[PDB]
RNA sequence: GAGU
DNA sequence: TCCGCGTCAGACTCGTAGGATTATAGCATACGTGA
DNA sequence: CACGTATGCTATAATGTGTGCAGTCTGACGCGG
């Protein structure tokens, strides 16, 4: 184990040893956008991929062109930090190569006349954080990836849409990336038609007409022959013995001299082999079995020349003799069958009015511009301009490969234009499926279902930037001058620029990150979307999308999704599913050769999983051997049975793959109902980090994987020992072995302190390590703000008791004892964030300074002589914090304060009163505050002392930089001399300034010194550049928007504790309202006098079926037991010996425990430090699936010496006697949710009101008025109370005499009505006569 | 059958016969001499050059249709000062009308609040300066980065790119949720509410009642003057129209009535109470 | 109107309205100038094109559309419709004397009775405060009892406690399906930020404590304190009006 | 049925705040009709009385 | 589905049978956020014509 | 996203 | 009289965050109000 | 007169739109051929 582990070891009750490990969880984010920069030579990705779309792009005359060499991204003005406090997007600019060829007309393609090449600026693109989101105008957002349906092609049916005949329509649809739709469907009457972007319909063979088919092609294309020659008298028929099958026999059906079947007799299997084996080709038939038959070609008279029977035209007794006297002894008809092989293609050409190809195309173009009049220029121009045109159709690689693989071909890559074959083969398989073979699929199946990543989405956005260009290119290319016009004058920055921040900020799926905790922000960033752009509606979504798949099978979580109207479409996903190269969802699986189970891995499509049988993890192995029982529990198509041992061809690598990472940390998941545990995940996710960061006594194992992989924890780059611990940074000095030769090798990471979150919690980093410590490469150096040693904690566990208690737990209410608010571990911390803008008006600029009209000296006292809040200063609403005003004009002095200001003298001054104060009843410390001045507007006084401490502070820390990097790099070069010359307290006796002139003999050794010498001059010119840059960034006029001079932010932070009404869950989706806070006193104790944390009501456990909190309860329990044991053996102080003992056998309690600890290898100091954290309660994992037993728990419990029943006698804190039986008492660990009552409590007598309607504003942040809704009128019209309604119609919302009056009235005691009418009422009339209908009021 | 505006008037052009070089003038002599026929010819006949001209200048303020009427009026004017004695030719000239009167027009409806072309033409010349020192300054340019290209003052600049501010819609919602837009949370400041409205009130009345208490010769002295009691707002000097007649005794009276109304205020309890107000 | 932030922000049918005049204006100009008739005729298309988008804008065809892609809203959109001036400011208001917090168990509270917080209902009843202020003479104006209440002098409390005794509070729960969603209580103030609700009548509200909130009205008029006393009391409603049967029952 | 009937009764304001908003005000405009405010549904728009 | 689950909670599930137990659960959820307003509908077709 |  | 196209509906309160974009030459002579 | 706002004129030849999206929702109830 590591060393971190070393300070503390979680006891594992898992059985199954782990053959895959747990793989990066923000893998997604970081792949796909890393492809979309990443520049690709040939296989063009993202940046890359859409220059080479686009370019080269020509001019309309031709003659000019514009050609795509290479980009860049210049690096980030502003890094990620600089660009959080300023507000800006943290961007790289993008210089494009750009080369301007231009063509002589009068050489045939003098490609060597002018040719211009430069780069050019065109936008700065958004770049991704080492953790997978964006800082956009200084916010971090998260870019969700998507799940939409993969272009190709799809055969669907509704299932009886006319529901009067019920027949199924059978239809296919081609989904390009980009272009036209093309369906193909059938009608009622077994029609095959075709239409285009779902437009007017039109018979399908019009399409075949466009591609050139005469009908002869068609007919050979889509049906088989049936060949009859006409010898002597008798008409013969050609023979294919299994054609006449589930048949009728009309005639009597001979051959040479045998008779097979009688007239009126059913053609069976055995009369098919019988004719089959006699090898029979030709059968004399009756002249009159031909009425009916369709004559597949035309035949026309030799003699005349003219037509005897057109194509596709049925034959009579009457054409078959003139056909015959004319000369055509070998009639062609068409194999059509009305059971298996349906003439479809028959009727329809009978439909189709069209007759050659132009009238076809001339058909087709008048579908889409009806009206407008036809030319074949035109017909020619669009039907190839629709999906055989390289510019307007595009499959992509996805839609070609999906394509050809439903069309059963071998060719996976190919075209993105609609080749004839394609279209064919499309219809061909349509009308397969229409006659039985073959199957329509379905689109909830995750093998029609892909994934796109942030990296494509910003490439589809950055191709549209460029098409808009293009515009401008070509039209300015056409008019340019040839040699005048610079490449970088037609190209324009606005539109590419334009279309990429649209998409990082106008879309659906780029959203405000949600990192109240970190496993809200690393299950928000492995988040997948149906919705949004090029996907389903909240309104468009049906049942059957939502509902869990089958195909969601390691793939997707069925229990991770929220309970709103997006129920079915916004999912997590699974822990170890992963990307497909092509975008679909894959799942890890172990291969079974001969029954013995390889280590080798698999990853599986959603496609190829069906097709093998895969066992399911929970099977029994025999130790490398194969499965124990004989038969095993697998799954394929789907659906799930028993199967041999040697016939299994895979097995599930891990217990915990169906399952996302937020249902992975539910310990004892197994006993929790799906629906509660989608509650708990859900909730998880909401919960607030306390003071305190408190490890889960009960975990599952995952907690480490999540803290660590989320990056909110500092984790250390290299190994080595500490060199300096601070609570402001860390620094590590590397080992040898790990240390590169060339620079000093010590690592230095600043912790970020007190920061504020996206929800106002608050991030800050605690150093983990003590100061001299060796560390490992890959441990936690620093918690992130909801982490423990690195181990997740996203609240605290507690001792909680379920038993009813006086209704104060009634409907999931929770009694706390005052004990948790003391202890102040339920407490938290809230920074929010005031701005003052001094804009430019008018009448004059904005000034921010203390001094203002009509403020007591109790006010001015906290404002600097700038008219800025003092660091550090409490407020409370009301307080002013940044002193800034906004200029005002004259103003009709009411004769009131006429009169008055000449009382004081006091006249009004210039700017009124607009000052930034503390918004009513929020109340905090002022942590921070931070200035933008413009380039040229006065600085304050206050923002020069700022700009003095960041200056002086910059100094302090680029000289530690610098200082401590020189002597870690002198030290190397210290131990470099004495590997040759060594003098150690010799040469260290003379200067430090005057060593690297000392050489070495000519080895590596001596290069090493060089090395290490370019090295220290190369950190000491850059500590000057590194220096002007920070101080031109301090004096930097921050650019501000338009009219706005200065902006002044002030950073509160408040302590919360918790109070009844806040909101309080565990993890099994038991939610609760804090009801009352008790006094110790009144707590439920037990004989040994400690008193409860928490009493829940047990009436919240039969009903939900989540039993996962009382196994978590008891097992919480027991390891609090070991941990009350081994706390009272360090009190006693035994010795390293005894406590070894314990411990040893404590870790190998289990019946099959996974992990086994030796404490034989762990030193004695090495187990002093852990005991001395197992003493607050031992940490136990329960995996998902693979968790502790009960006999396991009962086992723990009686090493704890606590009850096998987890129920303990507990006595009234009150009375002091015992209560009548056994409670169950134990740890569940708690989280407090975001939902605090102080953000929730609001109230309003008389405010703002809304401008047309005169109705009270909505919502808190607005000072709102509840909305009385038409429901709750009602439920005044039930009751009768006609005056209260009337009220909340008129006095209390528009009517705006009778608010007033009414003020006043209830001022005078008197609670008289005075109702009026209601301002709406008023407008409605304006706006129906502004409509032009007369409305008028006949009065009495 | 097409009851698109747009293809039914696009067809209509259609079928009217382009014109030659010797048509042109001899039509054009006739035209300006004042030929009802010949005018009309030009026109109709020169009307899908409009359309040409109107689809190149899309897709930023007005539609095609919008497009193509003001065009239709450039394409009139240069029907009527068109010279066919120049050896040149009507569609060269006529592409300038056309062009013109759809710019001017294009500046003038493209903005809520109509924005005078000296203003829109200061500003685009500003635009395109900007576009230059953005291609060659990677990052946009600032405010001063632009007025120092033209040695212009800053305030010219940003007062400028203040008025390029373009509109928000009321009715537009917010949050991605067709729930609330600006219209369901933009208040009426105008009017304020009745707690406001009420103070007056009281204070009006307040005052009222404080003359009734003070003198009568006192009372007829302040309340006139200030426009209480009285009808009109008079001045010390004007105080004389009603009775007074003075400018000594009207200034003393009208300060001998503050005087003992500030120590009616000490004592109800208002006074440095009522200075923060 | 013009946002803080210099901007404008104005109404669709100001859009609309604009488009109307220039082309009506622009066709009084094609007249005034004898235009040919192709020209006279695609203006009064153009005309009615404005004029029915100005009136029910996605009635005929493609409604005219802003820069943000969305059809512009006019005339006939305000009046039908959920956003209509019928559905959402007519059958249904906002309403001044309403509040809203987390509702929590009041199991020593009597049938009549709500724990209202202190905060709360100092703000739901500031009139009446400041009318019984005048009345005690503690505050000579208004803006003074306006100073006394922000300060929340000790003496303010002890006023709140003599209006509210014997008046009537509304509480509401979302949905409000049948008349017992509303029901009236006399309050108990409660310092904290949570309402105390009566157990009894968590079943007519369907209310339990995983965080639900209520909502809150006070009845201002001595006739609606009447009706709420009177009709809307909880000990006045105990029986469904469904059936004849006790809507209040332990649980 | 329900609709119909709800459509039916004489108050057109009922009518139309109910739904089908555009065809009632069309239908009422052109017979002219007067609505006496018997209903319910009608004092509350006006803010009356019940 | 043919093969029951034949397990209990206090058993506690396997990865099977829990994702099997998924469907019902989230059909069930999913009708509460979505139906809830076809009934409203009806509550409002029916106050309207009283 | 919070209670249905 | 039947297919087909159109129009019309689709719970109730609560939260959060603010907002994006384009581009219209250049210069010469008028038109209107205050002084 | 001036400051701001408007109207005007250009002379190689140019002469029929598209363009950017829509994504398919659904069960019901009338209303022209
Ligand atoms: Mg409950
Ligand atoms: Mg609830």
């Amino acid at each position: 184990y590591s060393y971190t582990e070393k300070k503390r070891i979680r006891k594992d009750f898992g059985k199954r040893p782990q053959v895959l490990d747990v793989p990066y969880l923000l893998s997604i984010q970081l792949d796909s956008f890393q492809k979309f920069i990443e520049q690709d030579p040939e296989g063009q990705y993202g940046l890359e991929a859409a220059f080479r779309s686009v370019f080269p792009i020509q001019s309309y005359s031709g003659n000019s062109e514009l050609q795509y060499v290479s980009y860049r991204l210049g690096e980030p003005v502003f890094d990620v930090q600089e660009c959080q406090i300023r507000g800006v997007t943290y961007s790289a600019p993008l210089r494009v190569k750009l080369r301007l060829v231009i063509y002589e007309r009068e050489a045939p393609e003098g490609t060597v006349k002018d040719i211009k090449e430069q780069e050019v600026y065109m936008g700065e693109i958004p770049l991704m954080t080492d953790n997978g989101t964006f800082v956009i105008n200084g916010t971090e957002r998260v870019i969700v990836s998507q799940l939409h349906r993969s272009p190709g092609v799809f055969f669907d049916s509704d299932k009886g849409k006319t529901h009067s005949s019920g027949k199924v329509l059978y239809n296919a649809r081609i989904i390009p990336y980009r272009g036209s739709w093309l369906d193909f469907e059938f009608d009622p009457k077994d029609n095959l038609f075709v239409r285009i972007d779902r437009r007017r319909k039109l018979p399908a063979t019009i399409i075949l007409r466009a591609l050139n088919y005469t009908t002869e092609q068609i007919l050979d294309l889509f049906f088989e022959k049936v060949i009859f020659e006409i010898r002597d008298n008798k008409l013969q028929m050609e023979l294919v013995p299994e054609r006449l099958r589930g048949e009728t026999a009309s005639f009597d059906i001979e051959a040479n001299g045998k008779v097979y079947v009688e007239k009126g007799r059913r053609i069976t299997a055995r009369h098919i082999r019988q004719l089959e084996k006699d090898d029979v080709k030709l059968i004399e038939v009756p002249v009159e079995y031909i009425a009916g038959k369709v004559v597949a070609k035309d035949y026309i008279d030799e003699s005349t020349g003219e037509l005897i029977c057109a194509a596709n035209m049925e034959l009579s007794l009457d054409l078959l003799a003139k056909l015959s006297q004319s000369g055509h002894k070998r009639i062609e008809t068409l194999f059509t069958n009305d059971l298996d092989h349906g003439p479809y293609i028959s009727e329809t050409l009978r439909v189709d009015p069209t007759n050659d190809r132009l009238s076809a195309l001339v058909e087709i173009y008048r579908m889409m511009r009806p009206g407008e009049p036809p030319t074949r220029e035109a017909a020619e121009s669009l039907f190839e301009n629709l999906f055989f045109s390289e510019d307007r159709y595009d499959l992509s690689a996805v839609g070609r490969m999906k394509f050809n693989r439903s069309l059963l071909r071998e060719e996976i890559e190919g075209s993105g234009i609609l080749s004839k074959d394609d279209i064919i083969d499309v219809m061909k398989k349509l009308i397969d499926i229409r006659n039985g073979k073959g199957e329509v699929d379905d689109i909830d199946h995750l093998g029609n279902r892909r994934i796109r990543s942030v990296g494509e989405m910003a490439e589809n956005q950055f191709r549209v930037g460029l098409v808009r260009v293009e515009r401008a290119v070509k039209e300015r290319l056409s008019l340019g001058d040839l040699d005048t016009l610079m490449p970088q004058d037609m190209i324009n920055a606005k539109p590419i620029s334009a279309a990429v921040k649209e998409f990082f900020g106008s879309s659906q799926l780029s959203q405000f990150m949600d990192q109240n905790n970190p496993l809200s922000e690393i299950t928000h960033k492995r988040r997948i979307s149906a919705l949004g752009p090029g996907g389903l509606t909240r309104e468009r979504a049906g049942f059957e999308v939502r509902d869990v798949h089958p195909t969601h099978y390691g793939r997707v979580c069925p229990i991770e999704t929220p309970e709103g109207p997006n129920i079915g479409l916004i999912n997590s996903l699974s822990v170890y599913a992963q990307t497909n190269e092509y975008g679909f969802l894959e799942t890890p699986y172990r291969k079974v050769t001969d029954g013995v189970v390889t280590d080798e891995i698999h990853y599986l499509s959603a496609i190829e999983e069906g097709n093998y049988v895969i066992a399911q993890a929970n099977s029994n192995l025999d130790e490398e051997g194969h499965f124990v029982e004989d038969l095993v529990t697998c799954r394929s198509k789907g659906e799930s049975s028993l199967f041999s041992r040697d016939q299994v061809d895979y097995m599930d690598v891990s217990t915990q793959q169906v399952v996302s990472v937020g249902a992975s940390l539910i310990p004892f998941l197994e006993h929790d109902d799906a629906n509660r545990a989608l509650m708990g995940a859900n909730m998880q996710r909401q919960a607030v980090p306390t003071l305190r960061a408190d490890k889960p006594l009960v975990g599952t194992g995952m907690e480490r994987a999540v803290a660590v992989d989320s990056g909110v924890t500092a984790v250390a780059k290299r190994g080595g020992v500490v060199q300096y611990v601070d609570a402001s940074r860390i620094v590590i000095k590397v080992n040898e072995d790990e240390m590169y030769p060339g620079e000093a090798g010590i690592d230095i990471y600043n912790l970020t302190k007190y920061t504020r979150s996206n929800q106002n919690t608050c991030i800050n980093q605690m150093p983990c390590v003590s100061l001299g410590e060796p560390v490992e490469r890959g441990d936690v150096l620093a918690d992130g703000p909801s982490t423990d040693l690195g181990e997740l904690a996203l609240g605290q566990n507690m001792r909680v008791a379920f038993m009813p208690w006086n209704g104060y737990n009634f409907e999931d209410s929770i009694l706390v004892s005052e004990r948790v608010v003391q202890e102040d571990r339920f407490t938290t911390i809230h920074i929010q964030e005031l701005a003052c803008v001094s804009r430019d008006t008018k009448l004059g600029p904005e000034e921010i300074t203390a001094d203002i009209p009509n403020v007591g000296e109790a006010a001015l006292s906290k404002l600097d002589e700038s008219g800025i809040v003092y660091i550090g200063a409490e407020v409370t609403g009301g307080d002013i914090l940044v002193g800034k005003v906004t200029p005002k004009g004259e103003t009709q002095l009411t004769p009131e304060e006429k009169l008055l200001r000449a009382i004081f003298g006091e006249k009004a001054s210039d700017v009124k009163d607009s000052s930034l104060r503390v918004p009513n009843g929020v109340s905090g410390t002022v942590i921070d505050v931070q200035v933008f001045t413009r380039d040229g507007v006065e600085k304050d006084k206050r923002a020069l002392e700022i700009e003095e401490m960041q200056l002086k502070q910059a100094k302090k820390d680029l000289s530690e930089e610098l200082q401590i990097l020189e002597a870690g790099l002198f030290s190397r070069i210290r131990a470099v001399l004495v590997a040759g010359g060594v003098e150690a307290e010799k040469l260290d006796k003379l200067p430090r300034d005057r060593w690297l002139e000392l050489g070495l003999t000519d080895e590596e050794k001596q290069n090493q010194l060089e090395q290490l010498a370019e090295q220290y001059d190369e950190l000491k010119h850059e500590f000057e550049k590194k220096l002007e840059a920070k101080r031109r960034k301090i004096t930097q006029g921050d650019d501000l928007a338009p009219g706005v001079l200065k902006i002044v932010k002030v950073y509160l932070a408040v302590k919360r504790r918790i109070q009844p009404g806040d909101k309080m869950a565990g993890r099994h989706g038991n939610k609760g309202v804090i009801s009352k806070i008790n006094p110790i006193e009144d707590m439920p104790y037990d004989e040994n006098g400690t008193p409860v944390d928490i009493v829940l009501n047990p009436l919240g456990v039969p009903s939900r079926m989540n039993i996962g909190q009382i196994l978590e309860t008891h097992l919480g329990m027991a390891a609090k037991g070991i941990g009350d044991k081994i706390n009272a053996m360090l009190k006693q102080q035994q010795e390293v010996a005894k406590l070894r003992e314990f411990i040893q056998r404590a870790y190998d309690l289990g019946a099959d425990v996974r992990q086994k600890v030796d404490l034989s290898t762990f030193s004695d100091e090495e187990v002093m430090r852990l005991a001395e954290n197992l003493r607050k309660g031992m940490p136990i994992a329960t995996p998902v699936f693979d968790g502790a037993k009960e006999a396991e728990i009962k086992e723990l419990l009686k090493l704890g010496d606590l009850p096998t029943s987890g129920q303990i006698r507990l006595y009234d804190g009150r009375t002091g006697e015992q209560f009548e039986r056994p409670v169950t008492v134990g740890y569940m660990y708690m989280l407090k949710l975001n939902h605090l009552v102080d953000d929730k409590m609001h109230a309003r007598s008389t405010g703002s009101y809304s401008l047309v309607t005169q109705q009270p504003l909505g919502g808190k942040a607005q000072f709102g008025g509840q909305r009385f809704g038409e429901m709750e009128v009602w439920a005044l019209e039930a009751y009768g109370a006609a005056y209260t309604l009337q009220e909340m119609l008129t006095v209390k919302s528009d009517d705006v005499n009778g608010r007033t009056k009414m003020y006043k009235n209830i001022v005078d005691g008197n609670h008289q009505m005075e109702p009026g009418m209601p301002e709406s009422f008023n407008v409605l009339l304006k706006e129906i006569r502004s409509l032009g209908i007369n409305i008028e009021l006949e009065d009495e | 059958r097409v009851l698109d505006a747009t293809q039914l008037y696009l067809g209509e052009i259609g079928y009217s016969p382009l014109l030659t070089a010797e048509e042109e003038v001899y039509f054009a002599r006739r035209a300006l001499r004042g030929d009802v026929a010949s005018r009309r010819r030009m026109i109709e006949s020169n009307l899908r050059l409009v359309v040409k001209i109107a689809r190149r200048y899309g897709n930023r303020g007005l539609a095609l249709l919008d497009l193509i009427e003001e065009g239709n009026l450039g394409l009139i004017r240069a029907v009527e000062k068109f010279d066919p004695e120049r050896g040149f030719r009507f569609s060269t000239y006529a592409t300038w009308w056309i062009r013109q009167t759809i710019e001017r027009a294009i500046m003038n409806q493209t903005r809520t609040i109509r924005l005078p072309i000296h203003i829109v033409k200061e500003l685009n010349v500003y635009l395109r300066t900007a576009r230059e020192l953005s291609h060659k300054l990677d990052h946009e340019p600032s405010a001063e980065e632009i007025a120092e290209q033209l040695d212009k003052p800053v305030d010219d600049v940003s007062r400028m790119l203040r008025l390029n501010e373009r509109i928000t819609s009321v009715d537009t919602p917010l949050g991605g949720d067709s729930e609330k837009a600006l219209l369901d949370i933009l208040a009426d400041e105008k009017e304020n509410g009745p707690e406001d409205t009420t103070q007056d009130d009281d204070m009006k009345q307040s005052i009222v009642k404080w003359l009734f208490e003070l003198n009568a010769k006192q009372r007829e002295v302040l309340a006139r003057r200030f426009g209480l009691l009285g009808y009109e707002a008079a001045t010390l000097e004007d105080v004389g129209r009603e009775i007074g007649l003075t400018r000594e005794r009207v200034r003393q009276i009208q300060v001998e009535g503050l005087r003992r109304l500030r120590e009616i205020l000490q004592t109800q309890g208002l006074n440095i109470e009522a200075l923060f107000l | 109107v013009p946002l803080d932030g210099g901007r404008f922000a104005t109404s669709d049918l100001n859009d609309l309205y604009r488009r109307v005049i220039n082309r009506n204006n622009r066709l009084k100009r094609l007249l005034d100038l004898a235009a040919p008739d192709i020209i006279v005729r695609n203006e009064k298309r153009m005309l009615q094109e404005a004029v029915d988008a100005l009136l029910d804008n996605g009635r005929r065809g493609r409604a005219i559309t802003g820069s943000n892609k969305r059809p512009l809203k006019s005339l006939a959109d305000m009046i039908k419709g959920k956003q209509g001036r019928f559905r959402q400011n007519l059958l249904g208001k906002r309403v001044d004397y309403s509040g809203r917090s987390v509702i929590t168990v009041g199991p020593y509270l009597r049938l009549h009775q709500c724990g209202l917080p202190k905060k709360m209902a100092l703000e739901l009843f500031k009139p009446f405060i400041y009318g019984k202020l005048e009345l005690r003479g503690l505050a000579t104006t208004i803006k003074a009892a306006k100073k006394m209440v922000e300060r929340e002098e000790a003496v303010v409390w002890d006023i709140l406690d003599e209006v509210i005794r014997e008046h009537p509070v509304l509480l509401n729960r979302a949905p409000t399906l049948h008349r017992l969603g509303i029901q009236a209580f006399e309050p108990v103030l409660i310092e904290g930020k949570a309402i105390q609700l009566h157990p009894l009548v968590c079943a007519a509200y369907n209310a339990d404590f995983d965080g639900d909130q209520m909502a809150v009205h006070v009845p201002l008029t001595l006739e609606a304190q009447l009706e709420a006393r009177a009709l809307m009391m909880s000990t006045n409603n105990i029986l469904s009006p469904a059936n004849g049967e006790p809507i209040i029952v332990p649980s | 049925g329900i609709t119909k009937a709800s459509l039916a009764t004489e108050s057109f304001i009922s009518a139309a705040s109910f739904q089908e908003t555009t065809r009632v005000l069309t239908e009422a405009a052109v017979a002219g009709k007067r609505d006496e405010l018997r209903g319910l549904k009608e004092n509350v728009i006006v803010g009356r009385l019940i | 589905i043919e093969t029951p689950i034949t397990a209990n909670f206090r058993e506690g599930l396997n990865v099977l049978q829990y994702f099997i137990s998924t469907h019902g659960a989230r059909k069930g959820l999913a009708d509460t956020a979505l139906k809830t307003a076809n009934s409203g509908y009806l509550t409002r077709r029916l106050v309207d014509v009283a």
